[PDB]
C-alpha cells in the first residue's frame, strides 16, 4: 500500500501524514524503486516530524545516499534542504562529508542540488557573524573545501 | 627495586671479573654493541619506566669507556620519565673524560643546563654560562644584570647582542643564539609586559607577520621550549582586556590532534581550564579542573623526596588551582547568584590568603594576583541584577603586590 | 572551642589520627574534616606555630597513584585541595621537616 | 678561510684526490683559528666531499661518509633515513649508489636488501622510489633473480 500514497503525494498536505505516524516505525525503505517510491513518499511538505532526527543520529545513511545514479536519490540531500531553517548541523558535518565526495560521485543535478544546498549554507550560517566562541568555523572551512 | 639492585651488582661483578679473561682487544670490540644497545634501550623506549632507566645509567658511572653514550638521548628520557640526579652525575661524569645541529662535544653542557631548569637548580645554571663555555664579553655582563634580578637592563643587554651585526673578535654559536632566546624569554617573563614577550616567541618560530600559531608542532625542539611561554603570554594577554581569539581557534585544533591532547592534559590544565572560563565553558573547565588536581598529584608524587626546589615549584602552583575550583563552585549557585552575602566572605578570605612574598618568587604572585583581578572582573557581571567596594579591593590587593 | 583554649594538647591525636589514616581511611576522612573545621573558625595567630608539625605528616598521603564508604580518591583529591586552599604562605611548611638539615636517617652507608 | 680556495682549485683541475685530503683536514681541523666558518661551508664541505669521491670510484670511504653524516650507529644503519627531508633530499641518492656499486662487486652485507623491504612499505617512500630510482631497485633485485 505504499504506492496508496505514493501516487496521490502533493495531495491536501495539510492531511497527508497519518500514515508515517506509524509507518515510520514499521516500513523505513530499501528494495531499490521502492525505495525511490518512498522517497517521493517523504518529499510531501509536513510539520508533523519535530524529534525524527534522532533517526539520522544513526549513521548509515551516507553510502545509501549514492546506491543507484542519477535522479533516483535527490530526496535524501532535499530532506536537509526542507529542514535546513532550525537546526544546530553537529551532524551535517560528516553527513556533508560524503557530499565532498559527489562531486567524485557521478550526478550532475543531485550535483546541483548540492550546489544549492552549499549556496543556502554560506550564506544562512550568517558567516559575516564572526562570533568568537561559536563551532561553526569547522563547517566554514569545510563548505568551503567544496565551495571553491 | 630489588631487581634493578641486583642487575646492577651482578653486571658489575661480571665486568670487573671479565677483566681476569683480560685479553686485550675483544673487550674494546665488545663495549661497543653494550653501549649500542645501551643507546637504542633510551631511543626506542615509550614507557620510560623509572628504576630501569636508573638501572641503565647504574652500570656507566661504575666501569668506564661506557660513559660516551649519547647525550640528548638519555637527557631526553630523563626529563620525560624523571630520575634526573642519576643523569645529572652521569652527564657530569662523562664530562671528566677528555678525548684525543652542534659539532663539538660541547652539547653535553647545553643538555646538562636544559635539565637543570628541568631540576629548578637555578643558580648552578647560570654557574653554568658562568663557567665561560661560549665566552663574548657582553654575555657576562647580562649574566651579572639578570643576577641583581635587575631584569631591565638584562632585557636591553640580550637584544642588542642579537641585534648587533658588526661582530668582531670572532662570533658566538648558535648554542649561545639558544641560551640568548630562553633568557630573553625568562627575563621577560619575570617582567610582564608579555606583549614583547608574544612578539619573540612568535617571530622566533615562524615568519608570518600577522603572527602564527598553527606550525608549532612542526619540530620537538619548538614545543619542548616554546610553547609554554607562548602559552602562558597569550593567555595573561587574553585575560586583561580583551583581544585576537587566536589561541581559542588554537586549541580548537589542538584537541582533534590525538597526540597533542596527551601533552595538554600533561601539562596545561590551569590554562585550558581558565581560556575556558573566558567562554562560559564551566562544565569543561570543571572537568579540566578535576584533571588538573590529578596531574599535580602525580607529577608530586613521581619527584623525589630529597630535592627541596623541584617540591617547592610544584607545591606554590596549588594555590591557584585551588582558587580556580573556588571561583567556578561560586558561579554556579543562584542562592548567590541573586543575593548580597557570600561575596563580602569570599573577599575577607581572599583578603587574609596572599603567598609568601619573602618565600615565593613574582612568577607565581603575579600569576595569583592576575587571577583575582580578572575574577572579580568577572563577576562583576553578574551581580547586577556597596558594588563600588569590589572595585576598589584591587587597589589594596595590587598595594601588596607593590610591596 | 575545645580547641582555642589549648592546641599543642590535641597536636598529637591528629598526628597519629592522620599518621595511622593511611591504612583505615575514616580517621584520614575526620582529621581532614577537624582540619578545615580548625582553620576557618580559629585565630590565625593562634594555630600559625602549630602548623610545623600539622602538614609534614600529612605528605604520605601524596604517595601513591597508579590509575566502603571512604576511599583512597576522595581523600586524595579532598587532602589537596585543603592543603592548596589552606594559603601559600602556610603550606610552604609541608616538607618532611621544614627549613632543617636533620634529614639524612636512612641515607647513609 | 683559505683552504677551501685551494680546495677548489683542486677540484677545478680535476685533481680530486688532493682535494679529497684537502676537505678531509679542513673537516678535521680543531685547532682552528682566524675565526671560525660557518655550517653553511660545512654543509657544502660535505657535498663537495661526497661529489670527488663519486668523481673517485673508491665508495667504500663515500658510504662511510654517507652513514656517518647522517647518523651515529658504529655497525652503519641505513632505516633512520628519513628522519628529516634535508636528508632524504641530499643524502638519499649517493647513499644508494654507494650501496648498489659496493653490491655489484663482490658480495657483501644485504643491508640495502633488508631496507628496500621497508621502503616499500612506507606509501610516500613507494612515491619516490618510482620516481627516481628504478635503475637502482631493477638492478638489485637482479641480484636476487627477480625478473
Amino acid at each position: 500500500f505504499i504506492v496508496c500514497l505514493n501516487k496521490v503525494t502533493k495531495s491536501f498536505p495539510p492531511l497527508a501524514d497519518r500514515f508515517m505516524n506509524a509507518v515510520f516505525f514499521l516500513l523505513p525503505k530499501f528494495h531499490g524503486v521502492l525505495k525511490t517510491l518512498c522517497l517521493e513518499v517523504v518529499l510531501c511538505r509536513v510539520e508533523g516530524m519535530t524529534e525524527l532526527y534522532f533517526q539520522l543520529k544513526s549513521k548509515d545513511f551516507v553510502q545509501v545516499m549514492r546506491h543507484r545514479d542519477d535522479e533516483r536519490q535527490k530526496v535524501c540531500l532535499d530532506i536537509i534542504y526542507k529542514m535546513m531553517p532550525k537546526l544546530k548541523p553537529v551532524e551535517l558535518r560528516e553527513l556533508l562529508n560524503p557530499v565532498v565526495e559527489f562531486v567524485s560521485h557521478p550526478s550532475t543535478t543531485c550535483r546541483e542540488q548540492m550546489y544549492n544546498i552549499l549556496m543556502w549554507i554560506h550564506d544562512n550560517y550568517r558567516d559575516p557573524e564572526s562570533e568568537t566562541d561559536n563551532d561553526s568555523q569547522e563547517i566554514f572551512k569545510l563548505a568551503k573545501d567544496v565551495l571553491i | 627495586i630489588i631487581a634493578k639492585q641486583l642487575f646492577s651488582s651482578l653486571f658489575s661483578g661480571i665486568l670487573k671479573e671479565m677483566d681476569k679473561f683480560k685479553t686485550l682487544s675483544e673487550k674494546n670490540n665488545i663495549t661497543q654493541k653494550l653501549l649500542q644497545d645501551f643507546n637504542r634501550f633510551l631511543n626506542t623506549t615509550f614507557s620510560f619506566f623509572p628504576p630501569f632507566v636508573s638501572c641503565i645509567q647504574d652500570i656507566s658511572c661504575q666501569h668506564a669507556a661506557l660513559l660516551s653514550l649519547d647525550p640528548a638521548a638519555v637527557s631526553a628520557g630523563c626529563l620525560a620519565s624523571l630520575q634526573q640526579p642519576v643523569g645529572i652525575r652521569l652527564l657530569e661524569e662523562a664530562l671528566l673524560r677528555l678525548l684525543p645541529r652542534l659539532p663539538p662535544d660541547v652539547l653535553r653542557w647545553v643538555e646538562l643546563a636544559k635539565l637543570y631548569r628541568s631540576i629548578g637548580e637555578y643558580d648552578v645554571l647560570r654557574g653554568i654560562f658562568t663557567s665561560e663555555i661560549g665566552t663574548k664579553q657582553i654575555t657576562q655582563s647580562a649574566l651579572l644584570a639578570e643576577a641583581r634580578s635587575d631584569y631591565s637592563e638584562a632585557a636591553k643587554q640580550y637584544d642588542e647582542a642579537l641585534n648587533k651585526q658588526d661582530w668582531v673578535d670572532g662570533e658566538p654559536t648558535e648554542a649561545e643564539k639558544d641560551f640568548w632566546e630562553l633568557a630573553s624569554l625568562d627575563c621577560y617573563n619575570h617582567l610582564a609586559e608579555w606583549k614583547s614577550l608574544e612578539y619573540c616567541s612568535t617571530a622566533s618560530i615562524d615568519s608570518e607577520n600577522p603572527p602564527d600559531l598553527n606550525k608549532i608542532w612542526s619540530e620537538p625542539f619548538y614545543q619542548e621550549t616554546y610553547l609554554p611561554y607562548m602559552i602562558r603570554s597569550k593567555l595573561k594577554l587574553l585575560l586583561q582586556g580583551e583581544a585576537d581569539q587566536s589561541l581559542l581557534t588554537f586549541i580548537d585544533k589542538a584537541m582533534h590532534g590525538e597526540l597533542q591532547k596527551a601533552i595538554l592534559e600533561l601539562h596545561y590544565s590551569q590554562e585550558l581550564s581558565l581560556l575556558y572560563l573566558l567562554q562560559d565553558d564551566v562544565d569543561r573547565a570543571k572537568y579540566y579542573i578535576q584533571n588538573g588536581i590529578q596531574s599535580f598529584m602525580q607529577n608530586y608524587s613521581s619527584i623525589d623526596v630529597l630535592l627541596h626546589q623541584s617540591r617547592l615549584t610544584k607545591l606554590q602552583s596549588v594555590q591557584a588551582l585551588t582558587e580556580i575550583q573556588e571561583f567556578i563552585s561560586f558561579i554556579s549557585k543562584q542562592g548567590n547568584l541573586s543575593s548580597q552575602v557570600p561575596l563580602k566572605r569570599l573577599l575577607n578570605t581572599w583578603t587574609n590568603r596572599y603567598p609568601d612574598a619573602k618565600m615565593d618568587p613574582m612568577n607565581i604572585w603575579d600569576d595569583i594576583i592576575t587571577n583575582r583581578c580578572f575574577f572579580l572582573s568577572k563577576i562583576e557581571e553578574k551581580l547586577t541584577p556597596i558594588s563600588s567596594l569590589i572595585r576598589s579591593c584591587k587597589f589594596s590587593m595590587k598595594m601588596k603586590m607593590i610591596d | 572551642n575545645i580547641i582555642e583554649l589549648d592546641v599543642r594538647a590535641y597536636v598529637p591525636a591528629l598526628q597519629m589520627a592522620f599518621k595511622l589514616g593511611l591504612s583505615y581511611t575514616p580517621l584520614a576522612e575526620v582529621g581532614l574534616n577537624a582540619l578545615e573545621e580548625w582553620s576557618i573558625y580559629i585565630d590565625r595567630h593562634v594555630m600559625q606555630p602549630y602548623y610545623k608539625d600539622i602538614l609534614p605528616c600529612l605528605d604520605g598521603y601524596l604517595k601513591t597513584s597508579a590509575l566502603e564508604a571512604i576511599s583512597l580518591e576522595e581523600i586524595r583529591i579532598r587532602v589537596v585541595q585543603m592543603l592548596g586552599s589552606l594559603g601559600g604562605q602556610i603550606n610552604k611548611n609541608l616538607l618532611t621537616v621544614t627549613s632543617s638539615d636533620e634529614m639524612m636517617k636512612s641515607y647513609v652507608a
